[PDB]
């Protein structure tokens, strides 16, 4: 297993600077265990969504639950128990920016995560231990579902 | 010169509608109506009639007749 | 002796509109390859837009909309300058009778390509310019 | 028009691409792996425009790194006001900046700075580190596949 | 006294 | 900073050595050549008066 | 991926009007890249008869 | 008097190999592909048209597997014939009913 | 000439390094005029007209 | 063909013989031939009020039948398939999003248009029959060449 975070959430606020696209939403949500910080875009068109709405997130390292690390290339024929049967959204990533900590830090208590799938943004803050495994050329999988 | 046969665009035959042009214009109709009932729908073959000027009728003048 | 020689417009000579717009006769293009429109038409004309900004050239716009509201509605338009003031501008009064024809007002319509099969997302404009040869 | 925060192709269309601009001379071809994998397997352009750097940069070296400007500036589609918080700035994770790491655009356009012929330009850098004939060969390339 | 001559500008519109 | 950055403070001195001493123009290129047309172009370019 | 039967089961051609040089008819299930090809082929392929070799005696007009 | 040709790929062999057609368009090179492109074994399949003023075209075919090219190639020209076939039939069926049809209503 | 070769050209006046820059050959049938490319145009003070 | 006046004449001796469509511009059996995909008008809001003049206005000749079932006309679709997207519903602020405006998939419609070599019905069965005998040339092509 290789759940490198995971949490529930639900929204308080979608865009707060207008709708300038066609195809994508700015999201701004919030946690409520850990007080993290979610801004993140999401395709409306292929899965709208709303405000009120909540999901589960997790981010994981590999989707398989033998949590073996062997990738070369997505094959679209195969099948096999992954962690995303259970979910409704999925999404490659790369992170490539983590900011927060300048100097060698006495309390490194606010630390972010940036990642962007291909070209949609993310942003999520939080504190600088859970946020671990977190090096620079880090690919995760973006995983969600909506939950009531 | 004299009317060309097929359309510049599409393709349609439009070498004959000529004379009967001149004929549903001596009953006189609205050019628009001509072309109507002609059978004309898209317009790139309308503009082949509604703006041809023929230069046979005032170019045989000069015929070297006998 | 007078001869008489066939001239006929070979890649390389030149067109010109009416509005100093000069172009050049780029490469022929078979016609199972042009884009058709909705109802079944086939440009003959093909004609880069990077021009008309750095052009001024407002003319080939008005009158090309206005070629194609003649050649619908049956009747020939006037052009002389002068008469259409600010007040009742040409764009406005001379796209009404597209509108009242049946197509979209700004003189454009949807068009698909000719190579894939595929609808194209941007509409296109399209129009009936005078053209001498040079 | 490519390059800009979505533009989704799914599989067919995105191979079409990029084996029409890409001057058959290669022979074995690389690629990628879908950026979003929830119904269909998208994909977003800078995933495409990347591939052609992926085969084109040779098999000898590594792809390269830049974080410079581009022309637009962020305020380019700019609306009224925010719904006014901090924290959060226009500033950083924008979309005026390129920030290819790697060989793979992630954030940003391709405005004229880069593939024009300015200092701190794309096709530009290539050709300071690699040579001159790739340099060449991306720019050909690249207009192939802006034009189809 | 001054003399005034018509208008023209606003021409038939769509039929 | 953040610092992950696998460089030494010395490494980067030796590069930036080696770019200047790459960047020096071999010998067999006629300089003068070159400056008559580097002026001969804005003498040609005087032209925006 | 491909299956005959499952695709032969939607296939259907509905005709909507037919005279004299002229037909119009829904091809309801297909794929672009296969209605292109019919309009292609139409337009560049089906053969035909026509004039390619005139000899002149005597014009004089 | 070769009216299809194939060039052995430096790289490996059969399993990546291009095609090189001769006396075509934009009509075979665009539903073939499409055609090929549901069999599931194959990694990338693509086409050009190298030369305007000339009608050939350029054929590109990747598989995962160790089997050369041919098969899918085959079996794709076979998957398109066989889709003609049926869509010929019941286009002729179609134009008699309507037709009989027609005289039947005017009668 | 083949494919592999290449061809220089010049322009009246002769101003400067870029005034001749060498490009790769390749046949088209159907031309009578010369093709270059149009960003091209600030290396020969081109004019095209 | 002409125009002549007393004096003049024509002798001619044609000859005629076969080829394609792509080898010349005189060899197009059809006007036309060209496809339109069905289009889909679903009104995401029940239109109702006064709409009906300005919608009725707002598409093809006959398409929203204007329908009274309390003698208040209300608007549904008469047919889709008449239209061909005159997109004029936008320049109303307000009935920009109270309808939605697409295509089916694919659903397709030829139009053939003969010039009177052969009646359409053979010109759509003789393309079909030259496709698949490409199509037989290039495989029975790559079975002898094994």
């Amino acid at each position: 297993a290789g759940i490198l975070f995971e949490d529930i959430f639900d929204v308080k606020d979608i865009d707060p600077e207008g709708k300038k696209f066609d195809r994508v939403s700015r999201l701004h949500c919030e946690s409520e265990s850990f007080k993290m910080d979610l801004i993140l875009d999401v395709n409306i068109q292929i899965y709208p969504v709303d405000l009120g709405d909540k999901f589960r997130l997790v981010i994981a390292s590999t989707l398989y639950e033998d949590g073996t690390l062997d990738d070369g290339e997505y094959n679209p024929t195969d099948d096999r128990p992954s962690r995303a049967d259970q979910f409704e959204y999925v999404m490659y990533g790369k992170v490539y920016r983590i900011e927060g900590d300048e100097t060698s830090t006495e309390a490194a208590t606010r630390l972010s995560a940036y990642v962007s799938y291909g070209g949609l943004l993310m942003r999520l803050q939080g504190d600088a231990n859970n946020l671990h495994g977190f090096e620079v050329d880090s690919r995760v999988y973006l995983l969600m579902k909506k939950l009531a | 010169m004299i009317i060309p046969v097929r359309c510049f665009t599409c393709g349609k035959i439009v070498g004959n509608k000529w004379e009967a042009y001149l004929g549903l214009l001596q009953a006189e109709y609205t050019e628009g109506d001509a072309l109507d009932a002609l059978g004309l729908k898209r317009y790139c073959c309308r503009r082949m009639l509604l703006a041809h000027v023929d230069l046979i009728e005032k170019l045989l003048n000069y015929a070297p007749l006998e | 002796i007078t001869m008489r020689v066939p001239r006929n417009p070979t890649i390389g000579d030149k067109f010109a509109s009416r509005h100093g717009q000069k172009g050049i006769l780029s490469r022929l293009w078979p016609a199972e390859d042009m884009p058709f429109t909705e109802s079944g038409m086939v440009p003959d004309i093909l004609f880069n837009p990077h021009g008309f900004p750095s052009r001024m050239t407002i003319g080939m716009l008005i009158e090309s909309m206005a070629g194609k509201s003649a050649a619908l509605h049956g009747l020939c338009h006037d052009a002389t300058p002068f008469i259409f003031s600010e007040e009742n501008s040409a764009l406005e009064y001379f796209g009404e009778m597209l509108k009242a024809a049946g197509y979209n007002f700004y003189g454009t319509e949807r068009l698909y390509s000719g190579i894939s099969g595929l609808e194209l997302e941007a509409d296109i404009f399209i129009g009936v310019v005078y053209y001498q040869r040079l | 028009s490519m390059t800009t925060r979505g533009c989704f192709f799914t599989r067919e269309h995105y191979m079409e691409l990029v084996y029409r601009g890409l001057t058959d001379k290669v022979g074995r071809v690389k690629l990628l792996s879908p950026s979003i994998l929830k119904p269909f397997p998208l994909w977003t352009g800078k995933q495409v425009v990347s591939t052609l750097l992926i085969n084109i940069i040779p098999e000898d070296h590594i792809p390269l790194n830049l974080s410079g400007k581009a022309k637009i500036t962020g305020k380019a589609w700019v609306k009224e006001t925010p719904r006014s918080v901090p924290g959060f700035n226009p500033d950083s994770m924008c979309e005026s900046q390129v920030i290819i790491r790697e060989g793979e655009l992630l954030c940003g356009v391709l405005d004229k700075a880069h593939y024009g012929s300015s200092a701190y330009g794309l096709v530009h850098c290539c050709y300071e580190i690699y040579g001159g004939e790739t340099s060449g060969k991306v720019l050909t390339c690249l207009a192939r596949l802006f034009t189809a | 006294p001054l003399q005034p001559i018509p208008a023209s500008p606003p021409p038939q519109i769509p039929p | 900073s953040y610092e992950k950055s696998e460089l030494s403070l010395d490494r980067l001195r030796t590069l930036l050595q080696l770019k200047w001493q790459r960047s020096l123009c071999e010998p067999g290129e006629a300089v003068g050549l070159l400056a008559a047309q580097s002026i001969g172009e804005p003498s040609t370019q005087m032209t925006l008066n | 991926a491909w299956d005959q039967d499952r695709f032969e089961k939607n296939f259907r051609v509905d005709v909507v009007h037919m005279d004299e040089n002229s037909l119009e008819f829904d091809m309801v299930g297909i794929d672009a890249a296969i209605a292109n090809a019919f309009r292609r082929i139409l337009l560049a392929e089906v053969p035909t008869m026509a004039v390619e070799k005139v000899l002149v005696y005597n014009n004089t007009s | 008097k070769t009216a299809l040709e194939m060039v052995q790929a430096a790289g490996t062999d059969r399993h990546c190999v291009t095609f090189v057609l001769h006396e075509e368009d934009h009509t075979l090179g665009n539903s073939l592909r499409y055609m090929i492109m549901k069999n599931p074994e194959v990694e990338f399949c693509g086409y050009t048209t190298t030369h305007p003023s000339e009608s050939k075209i350029n054929l590109r075919i990747q598989t995962r597997g160790t089997l050369p090219a041919v098969e899918p190639f085959q079996r794709g020209l076979n998957e398109l014939m066989n889709v003609c076939q049926h869509v010929l039939d019941k286009f002729e069926a179609s134009i008699k009913d309507y037709k009989d049809q027609k005289a039947s209503r005017n009668e | 000439v083949k494919n592999g070769d290449i061809l220089l050209l010049n322009r009246q006046p002769t101003l400067h390094r870029p005034s001749i820059q060498a490009h790769r050959a390749r046949i088209l049938p159907e031309e009578k005029v010369l093709r270059l490319h149009y960003a091209n145009c600030k290396a020969y003070n081109a004019d095209f007209d | 063909i002409a125009q002549l006046r007393p004096g003049q004449e024509i002798d001619l001796l044609m000859h005629c013989v076969k080829g394609i469509g792509k080898d010349h511009a005189k060899f197009s059996p059809v006007a036309t031939a060209s496809y339109r995909l069905l289009p889909d008008i679903t009104l995401l809001e029940p239109v109702e009020g006064e709409a009906a003049e300005e919608l009725s206005r707002c598409f093809s000749p006959g398409v929203i039948e204007v329908q009274e079932v309390q003698g208040k006309k209300v608007a549904r679709v008469a047919n889709p398939r008449l239209d061909t997207f005159s997109r004029e519903i936008f320049r109303n602020e307000k009935l920009k999003k109270v309808v939605r405006l697409a295509r089916v998939r694919d659903h397709y419609i030829f139009s053939v248009e003969s010039t009177g070599v052969l009646p359409p019905d053979v010109l759509v069965s003789e393309a079909i029959k030259v496709l698949m005998g490409k199509c037989r040339r290039f495989l029975d092509e790559l079975d002898a060449v094994q």
